[PDB]
């Protein structure tokens, strides 16, 4: 049984979100400023600048692309709370009306990536993967967590949407509430 | 700016830390009072609030001083 | 001096311990 | 285990007539102890260095160690700043004196030998608030002195 | 655990290297006791600082720092501050105070040269402990302030004025027994 030991501050950030999309009824403002792709490209670029071994950087880029594609394919299935699903559907409608097939990675913020990571242990232990492969995955995502916690106040700052602007979250109207929750 | 309080990082995992210096250590607003959460004593905060008060009165006096001295400079220029 | 009297008056008047803890927490936050 | 004692005085890395411990290979000159020992009056029984004294008293227990150091630093309610350091002296054995390394490499014409030769080629609160107010009054009077000097040089 | 450096001005290192030659090569020892002990100079400094501080907290920092500094000078003077030879002088005062029926008081006797030594060795001592970072930086700042003042006032306590008057030489020439024990004879 594998275990992933997230730093405490990111657990607090996750619980803070878990309240925000629950009984305060806010949602994630989209398209956010720092999507998933910018995060991971910055991570990989910064880590390849210091790493000298070839296989290290090969496994680095493999991890990057793999996390990317799996987020891309799983976001719709199991990363969204109940209240958000309506915004998701509306985004699909807009994309299909504009004839651009939807990519989750170029709209959604990093908080969903933290949601993914927080899930990841169950995702892996529900499978038949190799012990060494799952172990290297845990070590890898752990290094990603470390690099993320070094910059935690660049993405996850608080701004109180009800007063100034451009906070990471926004409020919903009563019609959006009614449709999304009480369809 | 924003919050000054952590969540309840309850259980065994939390680490309480006693300072070695008790007069100008600032560190947070998550203090815990005793006879990373940084413990402190009543007399310490007494001293720190006196520090705030007296530095504030000093800087207020200095602001009035620079105000009056600019006033006197612009008067003597006239 | 008279400020020691200030804080002792506060300790007596506010009365309970927990409420004095809250007073000091406010004072420290400031 | 009957280990060998260091033939160099562990405090001064030199040989001589030195007193050695029976639980560690550290040996020290008669003058190196703190306070130094008299060789005519040698202690009767097993002699150990300060380190072994601390090791046997604390019994290598981290919980008792933290308990005693916490109690002592509480006892330093007036000198708490140097408490952590002062708790380190009485636990460890002595060494002799050499000036720091970066001080050595500031001037090149000074040189060291392997022997160590250096050659050239409550009421306290009342008192504190009283000091506060007296210095504040002094400073406001000095500011008014600035102002009066200004007003006299500008009127005259 | 933390990593730091102490930015000492150069004239202090000069005084220390001069003391190093007078202690290590020319065989001169601190004239015990000096006229002005470390107690006098430290009380003088602390009295000369707090009268410039408005805040009560800064004055408490000053007083606790000076008290701890005297305490540390006392607790270390005999352990790692004195070279191989002068420890004889320390043992001499040891015997004398053992005959005097009075507990040892190292500050009220010595001069401030071994105090300057304490200041110089402060880096490794403070770094060898698990002290947190903020207090480390603060004590460093206090030491720097003390060294600014000492650099200002070097000559009153460390200058040998009129070296033609040997009675004011802080270091007396060693007698024969000092070199007899220092050479290991
Ligand atoms: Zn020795
Ligand atoms: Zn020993």
């Amino acid at each position: 049984k594998i275990s992933l030991q997230i730093p405490i501050k990111l657990k607090s950030v996750l619980v803070d979100d878990w309240e925000y999309v629950t009984k305060d009824k806010k949602i994630c403002r989209l398209p956010a400023d720092v999507t998933v792709e910018m995060v991971l490209n910055k991570y990989e670029h910064e880590v390849s600048q210091e790493l000298e071994s070839p296989g290290s950087q090969s496994q680095l880029s493999e991890y990057c692309a793999g996390l990317k594609l799996y987020f891309d394919k799983c976001l719709g299935n199991m990363l969204l709370y109940r209240l958000e699903r309506l915004q998701y559907d509306e985004l699909l409608k807009k994309s299909s009306k504009d004839q651009k097939p939807l990519v989750p990675i170029r709209i959604y913020g990093a908080i969903h990536l933290l949601r993914l990571i927080s899930v990841l242990p169950e995702l892996i232990s529900s499978t038949t993967m190799d012990l060494q492969s799952c172990q290297l995955l845990i070590k890898q995502t752990e290094d990603f967590l470390v690099w993320l916690l070094m910059h935690v106040d660049e993405y996850f700052n608080d701004k109180d949407p009800n007063r100034s602007d451009d906070a990471l979250y926004v409020n919903t109207s009563s019609q959006y509430e009614g449709v999304a929750l009480g369809m | 700016k924003v919050w000054k309080k952590q969540r309840l990082i309850n259980k065994k995992n939390q680490l309480y830390y006693e300072p070695l210096q008790k007069i100008g250590y600032q560190n947070n607003g998550n203090i815990q009072i005793i006879p990373k959460i940084t413990q402190i004593d009543e007399n310490s905060i007494k001293y720190d609030f006196f520090d705030k008060i007296y530095k504030s009165k000093m800087v207020q006096k200095r602001k009035l001083f620079q105000f009056q001295e600019s006033l006197i400079d612009k008067l003597v220029s006239n | 001096n008279e400020e020691v009297t200030f804080f002792e008056k506060a300790k007596r008047y506010i009365g309970n311990k927990h409420l004095y803890t809250e007073f000091l927490k406010i004072l420290n936050l400031y | 285990i009957d280990f060998e004692n260091e033939d160099f005085c562990s405090a001064c890395n030199q040989s001589g007539s030195f007193l050695c411990c029976d639980t560690c290979p550290k040996s020290f000159h008669f003058l190196c102890l703190d306070p130094p020992i008299d060789p005519n009056n040698l202690p009767k029984g097993d002699w150990h260095c300060n380190e072994c004294k601390f090791k046997i008293f604390i019994n290598n227990s981290m919980a008792t160690l933290k308990k005693i150091e916490s109690n002592f630093i509480k006892q330093n309610n007036n000198v708490k700043i140097f408490a952590k350091l002062l708790f380190n002296i009485d636990s460890h054995n002595p060494k002799q004196f050499q000036l720091p390394n970066y001080i050595k490499e500031t001037f090149p014409a000074v040189k060291t030998g392997s022997r160590g030769q250096y050659s050239d080629e409550d009421e306290n609160s009342i008192k504190y608030d009283f000091f506060d107010k007296i210095y504040k009054s002094k400073m406001v009077q000095k500011r008014k002195l600035f102002q009066f000097q200004e007003s006299l040089i500008d009127k005259l």
